[PDB]
């Protein structure tokens, strides 16, 4: 069966026909943040000489 | 001494610095930069030891 030879470890399941889980290449992730949840750089402490 | 923290080349304040003050008694203190090259928000700052 396909389920047994297709490589990158792919899996495919009664449905649509999918095959989940192919891992193979990459992903150009592009991601807009909230600007909210930024904190002032002259607030949080400085850790200098680690 | 003087140490930068995080300076931002725009136009709104987003130029921090830390100064590490030596100081003897405690009292208020005016803080002015004459050159033009920067403009401080900051007016007053109170002073504690060291």
């Amino acid at each position: 069966p396909l389920n047994d030879v297709a490589p990158f470890g792919c899996s495919i399941a009664l449905e649509p026909l999918r095959a989940e889980n192919c891992a193979v290449g990459s992903i150009p992730i592009s991601i807009d943040i909230p600007d909210a949840a930024f904190t002032r750089i002259s607030e949080t402490p400085t850790v200098s000489d680690l | 001494e003087c140490k930068i923290t995080e300076c931002t080349y725009a136009s709104d304040f987003g130029g921090i610095a830390t100064v590490a003050y030596k100081s003897s008694k405690a009292g208020n203190c005016p803080i002015h930069s004459p050159s033009g090259v920067a403009v401080i928000k900051e007016n007053d700052v109170t002073l504690a030891e060291s």
